[PDB]
């Protein structure tokens, strides 16, 4: 399993306050956590965090 | 060595909880708890001569 | 700060940083100007160290400017456990605990809580009151491996004492196996098969 | 020979060791069974993130909403009882000619509820925008907000 | 560790006492405190009890004192009891509901309220078999007067002489020169048989 | 995985509930309304916090078989977060969690020694 | 029951055993009264479990021979040993020296090694294949 | 805490002054429990009295 | 302990209820520990009157059938297993072998 | 240690409670007047005891399921605790409990060993 990220045209990630129009939107630029990108704060951080609520019942 | 004033200084003994999740010192004094913030200029500036001030 | 020459500047400059020390000490300087700032900045952040510092300098001679922002702030934080003495939880008593009844919850007269978080007239009622009690207090308690116990039994009751009561036994008396007879069946079974595999080769 | 002793003793230490492994197990398997059963979630804790448990299932809508102003609050209407109110516009019902009218609560506790309901209920009653424009109701929502 | 508690003189004299003013209890308007600034115990089985009663009654207080240390001495050898009583200040031959000796001697704390203040105190070394614990106790009453009576009876009740439990355990240390030795040793006789 | 689990955190956990069942059953003398529902604000959410009748233990409204149902707020004074605490008193009052030993047997913490969380003492005393 | 229904009731029936010291005669009310003791700290039917009391008789006989003793310590730091504050100012004795044993529920490990271990001890076996 | 490591007490005149703050670049005084400024007659005493002549920075007291 | 005067507005209410109101005697149990630094070994217990009411059975407790079911359900240390093991690998290492 | 002692308990039981039988026998000569119930005071409490007919040990009320029946004083010279303890010997005097095995089957000690303890004082006394 891979999480990817969603972000706009300038690589700068979309926040939670926009989930409405991001579920229904089909082309969304996303950014894979495979890769470090060390030019967004806190991404191994929101990576990791991104992982770790897939295990809520195992 | 606590300044309670700008030219007054006492010896008290104090508890400190320490929450670096957070950012955050608690210290206990004559009862009462103040919280320090440590990404606050003013609150560096009061808390930091209470540590280095420690014996 | 000794003529208010700097008051209107400084009524714009310390809202952004009330922290300051020398916001602190143009409010020390108690004019109008300066109080009702910090009223209005106290009364959505009251529970931050500069506004007990504030609620020190005014009172008890400019009690108003602070009671007026305290009130603002319990009833926009109703759910602050702090302001429960001022702003009491319950819909229809919220005055519950005003005046000299602040001292009928032993809470809210407290040394350890901060003066801030009471009216003035809670305030000065909170040490004339009497307190017919039984208490034990312990400024701090470290404990290594011991085994404290703080227990006041005060008013006359029995003189007897019933025994802690231990629980119930959940563990259950499973059918269980000889010590010995687990090693008995490796070292058999160990035996055998070198036995075996000797007479086979 | 040595190294022919060694490999004997090691490879009996093995045996040995799954010999002594099966029996206990054997033995205390219905125990471990119980011994999980009632300690089951002790195995992995629901903080693998650092942060408390979260059920994924139960949908809040305060977890996304990072603008105050827009989540729906209930507030108090002078003289008219209760309404729901948001930098969108006022909760409304269907009018005379299918248009959009405040509809008004007698108590808070009605307001909650009709607001914060499962049922999706939106109906927005913008009064500052050009089809449904009223400068009174437009400067009590604003001032209210 | 729950461990009982090493009966010992004075502790017996003090439970007694206090048994005894829990008994005649009767409610007072005055206010008895203990306020101690600093409690430091770092010795194993050290028990601290620190029991805050106060009778108002301070005749009565030196009246139930008095008959709990005969009580005491009931067991004590005859010279013994004599000579620690005339030490004390109580005659055995004297009604214990009478003014005696040592309650004039502590009638000097009859002004000062009954509030016991210690500005710090330490738990000194508490020697005691295995299974029990040396108990220290720090008690309260209704008048200073009878709390002189209660530390002047307690340190002469510790001046009896109690032989001490002796640890035969020695210190340990993490062994590390004896496998050491064992192991060149095991060499050494490896190349002597070789 | 289990036995490692519980030997770091089953007794401390035991003997921290115990301290907090005390602490709390002193805390409720005198008081009627403390086993009720009320929303407390900690800082950054609400919660609908109560105080248990028969461990005398801090008790909240549970999202789900998650965790305390932790009502966001999007600023300091946030009215939505608060109602809609009201509304989960209200109704979805039926499930609650308790702090020690049942969050320990039911999500695998205690959340006495985690920060920052409603049950600790550091988010209490601050 | 409320205290208005509680009144209704025991002036129904003023003769009713479970309401007699609510309203009691003068005779009890000027006796206690009299012995600088009130009498709901003492009088029987107050003292009865199943006896109808309203919050004033209730918030009264809370208050009935209370002491007031206090104990302040300061900062306590113990080692290995065991601090007892009673703080006790009534007829009831504290139980000294009396061992509190609760059931020990102890759950017993078991010596199950991983069973990561078991490819490995594979491997042991294994090299029995070089003594061949 | 890190950014805090490198700060030591030591007055100049008679005002209690904060260096090894990286951040804060001119020389920040030290503020008492009530936020004022400290002035003290005797500073030059009182720090030799806590940890002697030689300057002591955060690092060297949370490490005691 | 009038109910009338346990909720009225302290701002209408006279001079002498006002001043009885402030010369009421409150009862006050509190145990407190305001630092508290407990490890994974140790215990605190706090209590006042009725705060430990639950803790006590009014039944007798038979404590030495606690003790002796503890002791049922406990850890057994096999010294006579070890001890016997250990005298067979002594007698095969140096006699045997 | 502690398993071995515990284990040990019972043999010291019956050595000790054979042995009090032992004094018992002996102490009771020329006294017809210990088999009956007396209010022996404890300088603490009255206890309605004697001396059993069969095992020679010493019998008193006992309270329910419970130990003796302790009838606690108020001062030195208590005359309620004296009344009382008459009325239990005249009314409820079919329960009883005896130091000794009884004692251990019913209550889980033996009586003796135990400081202090009317079986231990009345045989110290008497």
């Amino acid at each position: 399993i891979k999480a990817k990220v969603a972000v706009d045209n300038k690589n700068v990630p979309i926040p939670c306050s926009k989930i409405n129009e991001v579920n229904n939107n089909k082309d969304v630029d996303t950014l894979y956590c495979d890769k470090d990108r060390d030019d967004i704060p806190g991404f191994a951080r929101s990576c990791y965090r991104a992982y770790s609520d897939l295990f809520f019942t195992t | 060595a606590i300044f309670t004033d700008a030219s007054t200084v006492a010896s008290a003994q104090i508890h400190l909880y320490y929450n670096s999740n957070i950012g955050k010192i608690i210290m206990s004094l004559n009862g009462k708890k103040h919280t320090f913030n440590l990404y606050d200029d003013n609150d560096i500036r009061t808390l930091l001569p209470i540590l280095l001030l420690s014996k | 700060y000794k003529t208010e020459h700097c008051d209107d500047f400084m009524t714009g400059f310390c809202r952004n940083d009330p922290g300051n020390p020398n916001c602190l000490e143009w409010l020390r300087a108690k004019r109008k100007p300066a109080m009702s700032t910090y009223s209005d900045i106290c009364s959505k952040h009251m529970d931050a160290r500069y506004c007990s510092e504030f609620i020190r300098i005014i009172r008890p001679d400019y009690f108003t400017f602070g009671d007026t922002a305290l009130y603002v702030f319990c009833n926009d934080h109703k759910g602050n456990r702090n302001c429960w003495c001022a702003n009491y939880p319950k819909s229809n008593s919220g005055d519950k605990y005003l005046g000299p009844r602040v001292c009928w919850l032993h809470e809210c007269t407290d040394e350890s809580r901060d003066r801030k978080w009471l009216y003035y007239n809670q305030d000065v009622q909170r040490t004339r009151c009497k307190y017919v009690g039984c208490t034990i207090n312990v400024n701090s308690l470290a404990l290594k491996n011991s085994q404290a116990e703080l227990t006041s039994n005060c008013t006359r009751t029995t003189s007897a004492v019933g025994d802690v009561h231990p629980g119930e036994p959940v563990v259950k008396d499973k059918i269980k196996l000889p010590t010995w007879l687990g090693a008995a069946i490796t070292l058999v079974v160990i035996s055998v098969i070198f036995y075996f595999i000797s007479i086979y080769s | 020979n040595s190294l022919s002793i060694f490999f004997i003793v090691v490879a009996t230490a093995a045996v040995c060791l799954l010999f002594i492994q099966g029996y206990s197990i054997y033995e205390n398997y219905g125990n471990i069974k119980e011994f999980n059963a009632t300690h089951a979630a002790f195995e992995y804790s629901k903080s693998i993130g650092g942060t408390p448990a979260l059920d994924r299932r139960v949908q809040d809508v305060n977890d996304t909403i990072s603008d105050v102003k827009q989540k729906w609050r209930c507030v108090v209407y002078p003289g008219n009882g209760f309404v729901s109110a948001s930098i969108f516009g006022f909760q409304a019902e269907v009018g005379p000619n299918n248009t959009r009218s405040i509809r008004k609560f007698n108590t808070m506790q009605q307001c909650i509820d009709f607001t914060f309901s499962d049922v999706i209920n939106i109906n927005i009653y913008n009064p500052c925008v050009v089809p449904n424009i009223n400068n009174a109701e437009c400067q009590f929502l604003k001032s209210v907000l | 560790a729950e461990t009982k508690e090493f009966k010992t003189l004075y502790n017996l004299f003090i439970d007694s006492y206090l048994q005894k003013l829990a008994q005649h209890s009767i409610p007072t308007n005055v206010t008895c405190a203990i306020h101690i600034g600093e409690v430091i115990g770092q010795f194993k089985n050290c028990a601290l009890r620190i029991t805050n009663k106060c009778m108002s009654n301070s005749r009565l207080s030196f009246t139930l004192m008095v008959e709990s240390f005969i009580e005491v001495i009931s067991l004590l050898p005859e010279k013994d009891r004599r000579r620690i009583a005339e030490e004390i200040g109580i005659d055995l031959d004297d009604v214990p509901s009478a003014v005696s000796k040592l309650e004039k001697n502590c009638n000097a704390y009859a002004e000062v309220n009954n509030i016991i203040d210690i500005q710090k105190l330490d738990i000194g070394e508490c020697s005691a078999p295995p299974g029990q614990h040396m108990l220290l106790q720090i008690v309260n009453t209704g008048s200073a007067e009878a709390n002189c009576g209660l530390q002047t009876i307690v340190k002469s009740l510790n001046k009896i002489y109690v032989p001490p439990i002796i640890e035969n355990r020695l210190p340990y240390y993490d062994p590390w020169f004896l496998v050491g030795v064992a192991i060149i040793l095991v060499i050494f006789t490896v190349a002597i048989c070789s | 995985r289990i036995k490692n689990t519980v030997n770091d955190w089953k007794s401390l956990t035991d003997s921290k509930t115990k301290l907090e069942s005390d602490r709390g059953r002193l805390l409720a003398a005198g008081k009627d309304d403390i086993f009720e529902f009320k929303c407390v604000d900690f800082g950054a959410y609400f919660i609908a916090m109560r105080l248990d009748k028969k461990t005398y233990l801090p008790q909240a409204i549970r999202r789900g078989t998650g965790d305390a149902w932790m009502v966001k707020k999007a600023a300091k004074v946030d009215p939505s977060a608060q109602q809609f605490c009201q509304y989960l008193i209200k109704h979805k009052s039926n499930n609650v969690i308790t702090c020690g030993n049942e969050m320990l047997n039911e999500l695998g913490y205690s959340g006495y020694f985690m920060s920052p969380h409603w049950c600790s003492d550091f988010s209490n005393m601050e | 029951m409320t205290d208005e229904q509680i009144y209704a009731f025991c002036d129904a029936n003023k003769d009713d055993i479970r309401c007699k010291c609510i309203y009691p005669d003068k005779s009890i009310v000027r006796i206690g009264i009299d012995t600088r003791l009130p009498y709901y700290c003492w009088y029987e039917p107050c003292k009865r479990s199943d006896a109808l009391l309203p919050a004033s008789l209730k918030k009264n006989i809370t208050k009935c021979n209370v002491s007031d003793c206090t104990i302040s310590l300061g900062n306590v730091s113990i080692t290995d040993s065991k601090l007892d504050v009673n703080n006790v100012c009534d007829s009831k004795r504290v139980a000294t020296e009396n061992i509190a044993v609760r059931y020990l529920n102890q759950e017993i490990r078991y010596p199950i090694i991983d069973i990561k271990w078991l490819p490995i001890g594979l491997l042991a076996l294994a090299i029995l294949i070089l003594a061949f | 805490i890190d950014r805090l490591r490198r700060a030591n007490l030591a007055c100049e005149d008679d005002k209690l002054m904060i260096y090894g703050l990286p951040w804060m670049t001119t020389q920040t005084s030290a503020l008492s429990i009530n936020s004022k400024p400290i002035v003290y007659k005797d500073c030059a005493k009182l720090l030799r009295s806590i940890n002697g002549s030689q300057p002591v920075s955060l690092n060297d007291v949370l490490r005691r | 302990w009038d109910p009338e005067c346990s909720n009225a507005n302290v701002n209408f209410l006279l001079t002498r209820n006002y001043n009885n109101l402030g010369l009421c005697n409150i009862v006050r149990c509190n145990t407190s520990v305001n630092n508290l630094q407990m490890d994974k070994t140790s215990s605190l217990r706090l209590s006042c009157g009725l705060s430990n009411s639950d803790r006590f059975s009014t039944v007798p407790v038979n404590r030495a059938k606690v003790v002796q079911h503890n002791i049922k359900h406990s850890f057994d240390l096999k010294l006579h297993l070890i001890s016997l093991l250990s005298l067979l690998v002594i007698w095969i290492l140096i006699v045997a072998i």
